């Protein structure tokens, strides 16, 4: 199971961020499987952004809702995240993570991507 | 030629109990020795037949009914047992002949925060006939003319969700259940082996 | 109440047993499962313990988890030199309806 993010890493303020998590080893048509996004500023604690189950249940971080949109392209086995109105405080690393089944309870964040450092400046 | 037991037991997305999913299985060489390798089978009981003597008999037509219910309600899937899901959204006759198979699936159906996608009928006018399915979601009757899909003195709504989470006790965890129905009288056998 | 707090430093020494605390509230840590991650300099974190007591395949035995009321603890046995890294809490908060994390602990062996 592998994940990899991609997109534009540098963007000015008042523009929009787009990211694309391409994965391999599981399909978002089975039961259980889901994909989420987690950002981490440089030298701070982790932060949860959004999540999308296999039946298209788009959970969002409430404080960051009204700004985020996550969607899937299952045919291409890829997920797209979009966040408008970026700011210099949003410079961070963004991981795309995977939630599959365990042995008696669902597993969450078992596998991670490799990050994509995103800088918001001029 | 084998028949799809690996499709009804390994289905991609099970159904909710109020809209259960029937399927027919005929014209194959049925092998019941694949089921045991599936799960510890929290519930495996047979009416009118034994599970070990299953691989040598011949049947007329075999139906398979799959859906998902709660933990402490699996006991209601049996002939002549009165309850709430055996009363409003799935009833099987008192002359049943077949088997039921239920295994715990908290691994794949419980979302963190609540899975409000598996619902069940809570209100109906009269109990339903055996092997009957209804899907209409009409608003239920009240003392007085119900409101309109809104709150009021009564004016309730029929369906109710489940809310599965990974921390619920075993009595409230989601269970997947599949029911096999056979026929044996004057059989120019169509499925066995 | 809605944010988990951890002490920043552990400071053990090889071949010893240490514990790492995580204090929550009635709403997040006391009514949900508590995860425990581990994050090394210049690398994505890596799961250590889910469901308060279970280890994903590929984790040594020395890591143990414990939940008690509105508190959580991680017990590391056989402390070694390949473990000095950040350790994080994680829990789903129903009142906020989101995942919340802790600050992190250093745990540099001597």
């Amino acid at each position: 199971i592998t994940l990899k993010e991609s997109g534009l890493t540098l963007v000015r303020p008042t523009q929009t961020l787009t990211l694309t998590c391409t994965f391999s080893g599981f399909s978002l048509i089975n039961s259980g499987v889901g994909v989420g996004w987690i950002r981490q500023p440089p030298g701070k604690a982790l932060e949860w952004l959004a999540l999308i189950y296999w039946d298209d249940d788009k959970r969002y971080n409430p404080s960051l809702r009204s700004r985020l949109t996550i969607s899937k392209a299952t045919s291409k086995n890829q997920v797209v995240l979009t966040m408008t109105n970026m700011d210099p405080v949003d410079t961070a690393t963004y991981y795309c993570t995977h939630r599959g089944p365990g042995h008696n309870t669902p597993i969450y964040f078992e596998f991670w991507g490799q990050g994509a450092l995103v800088t918001v400046s001029s | 030629n084998l028949c799809p037991f690996d499709e009804v037991f390994n289905a991609t997305r099970f159904a909710s109990v109020y809209a259960w999913n029937r399927k027919r299985i005929s014209n194959c060489v049925a092998d019941y020795s694949v089921l045991y390798n599936f799960a510890p089978f929290f519930a495996f009981k047979c009416y009118g037949v034994s599970p070990t003597k299953l691989n040598d008999l011949c049947f007329t037509n075999v139906y398979a009914d799959s859906f998902v219910i709660r933990g402490n309600e699996v006991s209601q899937i049996a002939p002549g047992q009165t309850g709430n899901i055996a009363d409003y959204n799935y009833k099987l006759p008192d002359d049943f002949t077949g088997c039921v198979i239920a295994w715990n699936s908290n691994k794949l159906d419980s979302k963190v925060g609540g899975n409000y996608n598996y619902r069940y009928r809570l209100f109906r006018k009269s109990n339903l006939k055996p092997f009957e399915r209804d899907i209409s979601t009409e608003i239920y009757q009240a003392g007085n003319k119900p409101c309109n899909g809104v709150a009021g003195v009564n004016c309730y709504f029929p369906l109710q969700s489940y809310g599965f989470r990974p921390t619920y006790g075993v009595g409230h965890q989601p269970y997947r259940v599949v029911v096999l129905s056979f026929e044996l009288l004057h059989a120019p056998a169509t499925v066995c082996g | 109440q809605s944010v988990l707090t951890q002490s920043p430093s552990a400071s053990g020494t090889p071949g010893q047993r240490v514990t790492i605390s995580c204090s929550g509230s009635r709403s997040n840590i006391g009514s949900n499962f508590v995860y425990w991650f581990h994050q090394l300099p210049g690398t994505a974190p890596k799961l250590l313990i889910h469901s308060n007591d279970q280890r994903p395949s590929g984790v040594p035995d020395r890591f143990s988890g414990s939940n008690s009321g509105t508190s959580a603890s991680l017990a590391i046995s056989g402390l070694r030199s390949e473990d000095e890294a950040d350790y994080y809490c994680a829990a789903w908060d129903d009142s906020l309806s989101s995942w919340v994390f802790g600050g992190g602990t250093k745990l540099t062996v001597l």
